[PDB]
């Protein structure tokens, strides 16, 4: 896992590290699958383009892969709304 | 507006609701016409 | 035909005792727990 | 989830088979309580 420091924005309001991208899995797929671990392996060069699509446009929003494995890799990192186990409200998002 | 589109007229059964089962929510878009933003004539049509 | 005694035995003590269960038990089974202001039957895990 | 290596990970149970009232559970490979596995079990078993 990643701990990031997730400064404060505007144009996002909310909080948001322009370091790494962050990864939605749906709740009710296993991350730890073969599948999806060689997709969080090859999805990692992707970073890159985000931060240089970023640097050239600074006035950008969300960028993001949605996978056909469910994953779905944007940036800026910035955690997610509603966690599956954290509060009591399961997030039932899937990018497909 | 940010709200959702509302289709017909909102009703729900009160005494069948468990207090921590989390309702699902939405994923429609806000598809809003031209003729159901403003009042509508008979040029505005031909115009649209 | 030899069980003629016992069939008449068995009869005559089910009823006894279905009349006994009618007269301590009659309409005390209707009240249950439900979630406050619904009619969901609140239960737990494996009880019924 | 028809393998262990599946079976991990959270899923969902719904309530009375009602899809909009859904709760998280941890999934995970459960052996039946009286199995065939060696002698001693399969006899426990059977004398169940
Ligand atoms: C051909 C061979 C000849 C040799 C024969 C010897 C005489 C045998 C006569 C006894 C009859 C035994 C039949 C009972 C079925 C066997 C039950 C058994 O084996 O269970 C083993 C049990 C394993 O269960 P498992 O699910 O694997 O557990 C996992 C977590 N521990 O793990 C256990 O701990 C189970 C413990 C078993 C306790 C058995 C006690 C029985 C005592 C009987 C006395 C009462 C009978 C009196 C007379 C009856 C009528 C005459």
């Amino acid at each position: 896992r990643i701990k990031p420091v997730f400064i404060d924005d505007a144009n996002f309001r909310r909080q948001v590290s322009y370091q790494h991208a962050a990864v939605h899995i749906p709740t009710d797929i296993y991350e730890g699958s073969t599948i999806v671990l060689n997709e969080l392996n090859w999805t990692s060069a992707l970073d890159d383009v985000f931060k240089k699509n970023r640097e050239e446009d600074p006035s950008l929003l969300w960028q993001v892969f949605g996978s056909a494995t469910g994953l779905a890799r944007y940036y800026p990192a910035s955690p997610w709304v509603d966690n599956s186990r954290t509060p009591n409200k399961i997030d039932l998002y899937d990018v497909r | 507006q940010p709200k959702p589109i509302g289709v017909g007229i909102p009703t729900i059964n009160l005494r069948k609701r468990r207090p921590n089962v989390q309702n699902p929510k939405s994923q429609e878009p806000v598809t809003l016409d031209f003729l159901d933003a403003e009042l509508e004539n008979d040029i505005k049509v031909e115009i649209r | 035909l030899p069980l003629f005694h016992i069939a008449l035995l068995v009869l005559f003590m089910v009823i006894i005792y279905a009349i006994i269960g009618l007269e301590l038990f009659k309409g005390k089974m209707h009240k249950t727990c439900y979630y406050i202001g619904t009619d969901i039957v609140a239960t737990v895990e494996n009880e019924k | 989830k028809m393998t262990e290596e599946e079976c991990r990970g959270y899923y969902y149970v719904y309530k009375d088979g009602d899809p909009t009232q859904m709760e998280l559970r941890p999934r995970q490979w459960i052996h039946n309580d009286f199995h065939f596995d060696n002698v001693l079990s399969a006899m426990m078993s059977l004398f169940t």
